[PDB]
């Protein structure tokens, strides 16, 4: 259910101490020494919530990697209280 | 858009007031009877206009079917709820309304009983062509009203529940859910009123006399 | 619209590190120092786009001056409210930023004491400009950047009360004020950065034997 598109052969080369203004929120290709690495951790991909006052599981909602998603309705019980995630249900992808 | 209205009349049968039955809900009908109250002419909404309370944008041309229903559609990306909204009565569309009651007919009154009364409700043309106490035949639909008053009558009233099955849950804590009442009344939509003579078979004398062949 | 940066060089007079006072604040100079300590570039946000909460409609070109700032002004007329904002960085505009930290030279420091650095802070066209371990002219101007550590020096630390005189109050109950500290530090802000020798007094011949007369 998820293709990632792996772009291969960009023409333009950076350096890391030539990165400025104008590449923000753009495809670079920077070449490097990998220096020290941390460990795979699970990050959100899928969320699906519950509500605490009826206790049902909501559909899943998609999770982009530049903020965290909320939602305040629940289409049940029709409540904006607290809303709990349930990472049993929850679909993660890995993250370093 | 111009509002239209079909009109039908002169239908082979005209029943009574009490020949009304559940099997003519929602179908095309016509009846007679003797009028004793209207009311004066009042605006139903017809196309409601809503402001969403997170969007504050404006949708429009929703259709209102009897009962007030605001729509959970949300057009507009800009939030994520569907149920709050507020509606706009300037901007909005309206149509003439007007509930006029009619009794059974002296000579159709059967041996016992006492005449049974009917609001029937007009809408656009039709409008204030009923007079308090004059005999009119009316051409509709038999629809169907809301009715509380049944709350304490005999018999099993019947009730909508949510059905709850193919929904996920889970016993975490911190159990109530949305059951409604179906107990209704027979009403009346009318679209063409004829006034028959209340009698057993407009000053000017040009006017009267344009009528006569 | 493009940010338009204008460089003035060759001053009369290059002052030390340590004639900086703070009568000179605001105002073009031009100092010298040993640069030890450089960062990297980082976008500084110029002209912030912000979305507010209950309008949900963007504002763009909000001039930052300094310490983040939000406007007051909403001029969309949905709302009533000033005070609450969201940032959105995609559509916000940035400058190149860059602090390198440079120390007093080994011939303008005094009989006892110990160098004193600065913090000189290099924007558009002039970053990277300047490199750890040569001798640099900076001209800009001395600007002062809000200090948190002068809380326990001696001295009656200057604070910033609101006036309350002209509003007016009523003692129905069911009183905080917002007061805050005012303690500051020199900094210096570079138009240009010209490398003097680090004496006392690129590989490609090409290149080089350009540059020569
Ligand atoms: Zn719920
Ligand atoms: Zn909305
Ligand atoms: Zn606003």
């Amino acid at each position: 259910s998820e293709i990632h598109v792996r772009i291969s052969d960009f023409p333009t080369i950076y350096s890391l101490r030539e990165l400025r203004e104008s590449n923000l929120s753009s495809l670079v290709r920077v070449t490097g020494v990998v220096t020290r690495r941390t460990g795979v951790f699970p990050q959100l991909k899928y969320v699906k919530f519950n509500c605490l006052k009826c206790g049902s599981i909501l559909g899943p909602f998609f999770q982009d990697s530049n903020e965290e998603i909320r939602i305040s309705f629940c289409t049940n019980c029709k409540s904006k209280g607290p809303f709990r995630v349930n990472g049993e249900k929850t679909v993660y992808r890995n993250y370093q | 858009e111009r509002v239209f209205q079909i009109s039908f009349f002169n239908l082979p049968t005209v029943h009574r007031i009490r020949d009304i039955r559940s099997e003519k809900i929602g179908s095309l009908l016509s009846i007679s009877g003797t009028v004793t109250r209207t009311s004066e002419v009042r605006p139903e909404l017809y196309k409601a206009s809503f402001t969403c309370d997170m969007c504050r944008a404006i949708v429009d041309n929703v259709e209102q079917s009897f009962k007030y229903t605001e729509p959970t559609f949300c057009p507009n990306p800009s939030c994520e709820n569907r149920a709050f909204w507020t509606l706009n009565v300037t901007r909005s569309r309206f149509l003439d309304w007007q509930k006029v009651r009619i009794q059974e007919n002296a000579n159709e009154i059967p041996t016992g009983s006492m005449p049974r009364t009917l609001d029937v409700i007009l809408r656009g043309d039709s409008v204030e062509r009923a007079k308090p106490g004059d005999r009119c035949k009316f051409t509709g639909v038999e629809i169907v009203v809301p009715d509380v008053t049944q709350l304490g009558l005999p018999g099993v009233k019947p009730s909508s529940t949510l059905d709850t099955r193919g929904i996920s849950k889970t016993t975490e804590g911190l159990r109530s859910l949305g059951v409604r009442d179906l107990t209704y009344k027979i009403s009346f939509l009318a679209c063409h009123v004829i006034s028959i003579g209340s009698n057993i078979g407009e000053r000017d004398q040009e006017v009267f006399l344009n009528s006569l062949s």
